[PDB]
């Protein structure tokens, strides 16, 4: 019954027009490998078994939360990301985190925090907004009085304020540049910690809104090509600020939906590019957001059981083509595993298997019923419970 | 200077010019998480960088060290910061530094720090003379590198270097009509020079685009382009664009032509067109042709389209 294994699915293969270019050549090679992957069952005379290697993944994750090989030196300035990706993956798999590791993670994020606010990529590194978002996310996942407490709110707002630009944008860090990605980071920490003052995000929705181009998606900066990672950041940030309507939602829905690979089943980050497991979150994650936005406009034609993407086809991509047998997920077959791709492939899969839009709930889970993951919040990419818990907690505190 | 990759490169703790300063170990906590087992080399450079960072040593040796700490992790923004303060207070030559950043971009064109630093250099020196051609070198290796295009958009806006980009775009568009980064570039140049409101630039643009579709029917980039420059003013504002697409259908078509057709229809019924019922039904049939056959990956999208299309125009 697998949608990607149906013989008809072959008619959904790169329809090159007998004119080759780097783009079609490349696309046809991924298409050929993915095909080998789908045909592996028939060629070997077995009935497909879509099973998510929980145990394997948990191994990788449990371990990495503690020690990494020198192969992660290129992430020496991204330690807090290491935490989020891993803690998030874990919560996604339902694996609990023992209070001592929680306290440990808690204490390291501490060493990562600047006395002037925000978090650095490592102990003693300067504060940047990405590690700031990752660290705050990481803490809200633990969600213990201890975690919450690490975050120094009066300085977090001081720091955010020193990044804010007049045009509505935000610096990724003192002396650095702006991009939609930073607006989201700041909206996110500012939201979860109840630090949003009345002028903090003034001009931000308008600035994010001008990064939407002719494609319908959002560029990293005004004038840039439509990009999934940025699009997610733009729409997400706008949902926090409650200004989604600032965008051309109609052209954005058309653009996301068109980023699904009719063959591979997963999502590319840019039109005319290649599939990539992580875009399972970045792009498919835009569907529940668009949904929430259109719903708030009393849109009556919305579905009440499914996202506006082939949940099935995407789940088959993650399950069949994105798991490394040693544990951990990946971009695509032939690529090495990494915690980033573990985090987002999982994040995406959870999104693809869970629908909810009020009281209307509806799962759809390919392969073995154990493949169900814990739901993920589409704005923050942390567990819905983790969001409610954190905001209730922080709301009980006065905005600096 | 010794290259971090020279056969004879020596650890810092084994250098004479460094004997006076004690390296500073990383403080990961009494017992850490996500702790990286750095190599000896790696640990060596960053232990000594911690030292100069901690004492704010604006020394020449320090500047040299940053380079090694950059190769080891070109993403370490803290080191990039220090390097820049060192570059300024040491009165270091910025053209040499351009030669440096030129080399390391070429080495890792997908790193962000590497590109921001170049931007900082060009602003400082107030000179963009070698930009467009360097970027054109990177794009020669990865015609779609996001940061490269970002950098070339910055250069061109900031120093007004619009005059030759459409030629450039046509150069590349020729190499690969599918490079979506190049279509975006096209839009960028036109938008900021003559704009799309000039009847003559529009006609040209669409025409050119139809020409591209005719040659590569399944290339989604030209289709999005053709939809992008006309969906703003309202697809329906162009009455014979529909008849023309119907004439291309015969032996060309695909899910791109049909969706565009339903896109023209949505705007038609949205703008009090005539024959509303025939057009509505016409559009819903394509909506199902798309869901059920031509573009089923998007079945849910198309189901929604046909749904709202009804809610919006049913006789009621
Ligand atoms: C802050 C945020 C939520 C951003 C999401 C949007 C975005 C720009 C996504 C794409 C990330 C990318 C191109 C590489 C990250 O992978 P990597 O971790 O393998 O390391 P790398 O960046 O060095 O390649
Ligand atoms: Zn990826």
């Amino acid at each position: 019954p697998l949608y990607s294994l149906r013989p008809e699915h072959a008619r959904e293969r790169l329809q090159d027009d007998s004119v080759e270019t780097v783009t079609s050549i490349e696309q046809a090679k991924v298409e050929e490998k993915i095909q080998e992957v789908f045909s592996s069952y028939k060629f070997n005379h077995l009935v497909p078994r879509l099973v998510l290697q929980r145990e394997k993944h948990f191994h990788y994750l449990k371990r990495g939360l503690r020690q990494l090989t020198d192969a992660y030196e290129c992430l020496d300035a991204s330690r807090p990301w290491l935490c989020y990706w891993i803690l998030h993956s874990l919560e996604l798999l339902d694996e609990p985190i023992p209070q001592i590791v929680a306290t440990d993670v808690c204490q390291f994020l501490e060493l990562c925090q600047s006395p002037d606010g925000g978090f650095g990529g490592g102990p003693g590194q300067y504060p940047h907004l990405a590690p700031t978002y990752a660290a705050v996310n990481a803490l809200c996942i633990i969600g213990t009085e201890e975690a919450y407490n690490v975050i120094n709110r009066e300085k977090l707002l001081q720091y955010l304020y020193s990044l804010k630009q007049p045009d509505g944008s935000f610096l990724m860090h003192v002396g650095g540049e702006v991009d939609v990605r930073s607006a989201y980071c700041a909206a996110s920490v500012a939201s979860l910690t109840n630090i949003i003052t009345p002028d903090l995000f003034e001009g931000t929705a308008e600035w994010i809104a001008r990064c939407q181009n002719w494609e319908g998606g959002i560029g990293g900066v005004p004038g840039m090509e439509a990009h999934g990672g940025y699009t997610f950041c733009g729409l997400a940030a706008l949902v926090i600020l409650k200004k989604e309507r600032s965008l051309n939602l109609k052209s954005l829905l058309q653009w996301v939906t068109s980023r699904q690979m009719r063959f591979e089943g997963g999502f590319q980050g840019r039109c005319n590019k290649l599939v990539d497991g992580c875009y399972s979150f970045w792009q498919a994650g835009l569907l529940p957001l668009l949904h929430r936005a259109l719903h708030a406009q009393g849109d009556p034609a919305l579905s009440m059981s499914h996202w506006m993407f082939h949940q099935q086809a995407l789940q088959e991509y993650i399950l069949m083509c994105c798991q490394c047998p040693a544990g951990g997920l990946l971009d695509k077959p032939g690529k090495s595993r990494d915690f980033y791709h573990t985090c987002y492939c999982l994040s995406g899969l959870s999104i693809a298997q869970h629908f909810g839009s009020g009281a209307m709930l509806h799962d759809v889970v390919m392969g073995v019923p154990e493949n169900v993951l814990q739901p993920t919040h589409p704005v923050y990419n942390i567990g819905p419970d983790k969001v409610i818990q954190a905001t209730t907690h922080f709301l009980q505190k006065p905005v600096p | 200077f010794l290259s971090l990759d020279s056969p004879t490169y020596v650890l810092y703790r084994d250098r004479a010019e460094w004997a006076d300063i004690d390296p500073v170990p990383q403080n990961d906590g009494p017992s850490p998480v996500v702790q990286i087992i750095y190599s000896e080399k790696f640990r060596d450079v960053y232990d000594y960088f911690r030292a100069v960072l901690q004492r704010d040593e604006r020394s020449e040796r320090a500047f040299k060290l940053t380079r090694d700490a950059i190769e080891l992790n070109a993403a370490n923004y803290t080191v990039w910061h220090f390097r820049r303060v060192l570059l300024r207070s040491l009165q270091k030559d910025l053209q040499e530094e351009m030669n440096y950043i030129i080399a390391i971009i070429e080495e890792q064109p997908k790193n962000y720090q590497v590109w921001h630093h170049r931007r900082v250099l060009v602003e400082w020196l107030k000179d963009p003379s070698q930009e467009l051609e360097f970027i054109a070198d990177i794009l020669n290796q990865d015609a779609k590198n996001y940061h490269a295009w970002q950098h070339r958009q910055w250069v061109i806006q900031e120093f007004r270097l619009w005059d030759n980009e459409l030629q450039y775009v046509d150069q590349l568009l020729k190499e690969d009509v599918r490079n979506n980064s190049v279509w975006n570039q096209r839009h960028f140049v036109i938008s900021n020079t003559t704009g799309y409101s000039d009847r003559a630039v529009l006609e040209r643009e669409v025409q050119y685009t139809l020409e591209m579709i005719k040659l590569v029917p399944h290339n989604e980039s030209a289709w999005n382009y053709l939809k992008g420059i006309l969906q703003d003013r309202g697809l329906s504002r162009y009455p014979n664009l529909l008849n023309q697409l119907l004439d291309l259908q015969p032996s060309h078509s695909s899910p791109y032509l049909i969706a565009f057709l339903v896109d023209i229809y949505e705007d038609m019924l949205e703008n009090q067109c005539d024959n509303k019922e025939d057009i509505l039904n016409k559009a819903l049939e394509l909506c199902e042709i798309l869901a059920k056959e031509k573009d089923t990956i998007r079945k849910e999208y198309w189901r929604y389209i046909g749904r709202s299309l009804q809610s919006k125009h049913s006789r009621e």
